[PDB]
């Protein structure tokens, strides 16, 4: 459960991502593919190299979604139910592995925006993206 | 499991970490990210707010010699069980700490390096990183 | 998240406990303190022995926050409130913790409610109580 | 690190166990109650309802075999590691699964026996079968 502050926190922090957040999409993906490569099994048709630019297209997708989670911060499972059909339902995604993206994209923010990258501000997004993990990886369809 | 490059790698960059704030860094921000941990620091005074924690002159000196154990491990990285054998001990028969937070808190550095190094901490330095602090929880895990 | 199934398995499983629900919170906490002796450190000034009384009130209290939260199971952080305030802010309980009392509470019901305790019951309590132990280890006021 | 009496209180309800339902009950609830350890068994056919899942024959003779390996562990309970050297492998090089869906498998089964026994299934019994399910899920993990 996000507080009021939480909320606060991470919509300043995503808002400073701006135009850029399809760019740290892809960074996490790739720190995620090289740090923990287990996670390459769930793409195996996908050129996984670097500056692959299926990898960057999929960033941009993630960090789009990640934008509409922090608009609909307080009714995210209705904003997300397309995307818990696909992780839940189809991809059957084991919950360690939104640990571990969840880490690969606090790492690139850390090294990206470490102004904005307070003590706070990495526990509220913390608890966000455990959040938006929780929906994901649930079946309440 | 490191590479003669990750090695390398991972050599290079804690040579320029400065020895007397990133241990409290951590520290500070385990205890402010994963709130629960700070029952296990209730001696160390007053931990109610983010700047209290990231303040206090306890957990910066305990973060001191929770990083010279890091550093300790770097310098015997193919042997780290026995490094760690006499800690391990401590954190479970005197102070039961569940095995997941030596987890949280190897993630908790891992990102307060990508902090301070920026572009440095790139996503092969990281690599080999995650693969330190993997073996440092797992060698506290009595 | 709960699905509507989810709710409507829940409600009726536990709508099945009745009057033995603090008889079945008291069985729950010493299977916890026997099978996991390091939650002890929780109750320092319990007495924590077989039949203890203690134990038996302490029970029945866990089981009626869990009636309530039943009762109120959309709407489960303004419901349990006072509770995270303890658990999270006052008492500190690690999470793991939460996972070794739902476990104790599943075997307690499995062994006293076979007939109801079904594959798909089953999965309805286990997201429930992983819902009630998220809200209680979270700090949002 | 079971006692004499934990040992014998274990013995006693195995012999009890019906060991051509309870494995594929316990892999069945796995499958139902954490979905996602489906993945792992797409080749077994229909898993899209719970009475699917309970009723696929391959379950059930799958669960037989995971049911011999813990019938196996109870035998050599003081060498469990060497035991699972070989299924250790399997589960992780060949198949890759994290190793906190072996302590779910461990839990899902202790209910299986709560639902069978009941009241035989008293704490002193349930203490004991934690502590079994503990070391097989400590020697699977690689
Ligand atoms: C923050 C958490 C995550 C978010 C917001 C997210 C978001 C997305 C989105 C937006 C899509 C594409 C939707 C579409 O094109 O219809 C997608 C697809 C996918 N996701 Fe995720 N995802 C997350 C975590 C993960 C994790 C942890 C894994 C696995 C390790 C994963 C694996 C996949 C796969 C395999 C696809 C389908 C790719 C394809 O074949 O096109 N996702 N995700
Ligand atoms: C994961 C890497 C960790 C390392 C390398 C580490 C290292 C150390 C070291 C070197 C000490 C001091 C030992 C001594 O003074 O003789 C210590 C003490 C301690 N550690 Fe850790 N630790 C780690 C994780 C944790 C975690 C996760 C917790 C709790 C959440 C924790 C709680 C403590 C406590 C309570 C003490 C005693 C400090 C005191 O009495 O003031 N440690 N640790
Ligand atoms: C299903 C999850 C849980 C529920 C519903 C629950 C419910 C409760 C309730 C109703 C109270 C008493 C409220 C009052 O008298 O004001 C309480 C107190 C307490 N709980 Fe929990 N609890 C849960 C889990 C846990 C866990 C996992 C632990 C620790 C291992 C724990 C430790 C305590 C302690 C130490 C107290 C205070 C006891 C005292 O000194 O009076 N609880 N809980
Ligand atoms: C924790 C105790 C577990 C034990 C004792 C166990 C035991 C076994 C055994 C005996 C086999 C057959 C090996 C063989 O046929 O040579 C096996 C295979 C397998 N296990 Fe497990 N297992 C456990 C947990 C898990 C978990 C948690 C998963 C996945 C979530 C899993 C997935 C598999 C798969 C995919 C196979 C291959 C089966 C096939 O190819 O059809 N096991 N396991």
């Amino acid at each position: 459960v996000l507080s009021p502050a939480d909320k606060t926190n991470v919509k300043a922090a995503w808002g400073k991502v701006g135009a850029h957040a399809g760019e740290y999409g892809a960074e996490a993906l790739e720190r995620m593919f090289l740090s923990f490569p287990t996670t390459k099994t769930y793409f195996p048709h996908f050129d996984l190299s670097h500056g692959s630019a299926q990898v960057k297209g999929h960033g941009k997708k993630v960090a789009d979604a990640l934008t509409n989670a922090v608009a609909h911060v307080d009714d995210m499972p209705n904003a997300l139910s397309a995307l818990s059909d696909l992780h839940a339902h189809k991809l059957r995604v084991d919950p360690v592995n939104f640990k571990l993206l969840s880490h690969c994209l606090l790492v690139t923010l850390a090294a990206h925006l470490p102004a904005e990258f307070t003590p706070a501000v990495h526990a509220s997004l913390d608890k966000f993206l455990a959040s938006v993990s929780t929906v994901l990886t649930s079946k309440y369809r | 499991h490191l590479t003669p490059e990750e090695k390398s790698a991972v050599t290079a960059l804690w040579g320029k970490v400065n020895v007397d704030e990133v241990g409290g860094e951590a520290l500070g921000r385990l205890l402010v990210v994963y709130p629960w941990t700070q029952r296990f620091f209730e001696s160390f005074g007053d931990l109610s707010t983010p700047d209290a924690v990231m303040g206090n002159p306890k957990v910066k000196a305990h973060g001191k010699k929770v990083l010279g154990a890091f550093s300790d491990g770097l310098a015997h990285l193919d042997n780290l069980k026995g490094t760690f054998a006499t800690l391990s001990e401590l954190h479970c028969d005197k102070l039961h700490v569940d095995p997941e937070n030596f987890r949280l808190l190897g993630n908790v550095l891992v990102c307060v390096l990508a902090h301070h190094f920026g572009k440095e901490f790139t996503p092969p330095v990281q690599a080999a990183y995650q693969k330190v602090v993997a073996g440092v929880a797992n060698a506290l895990a009595h």
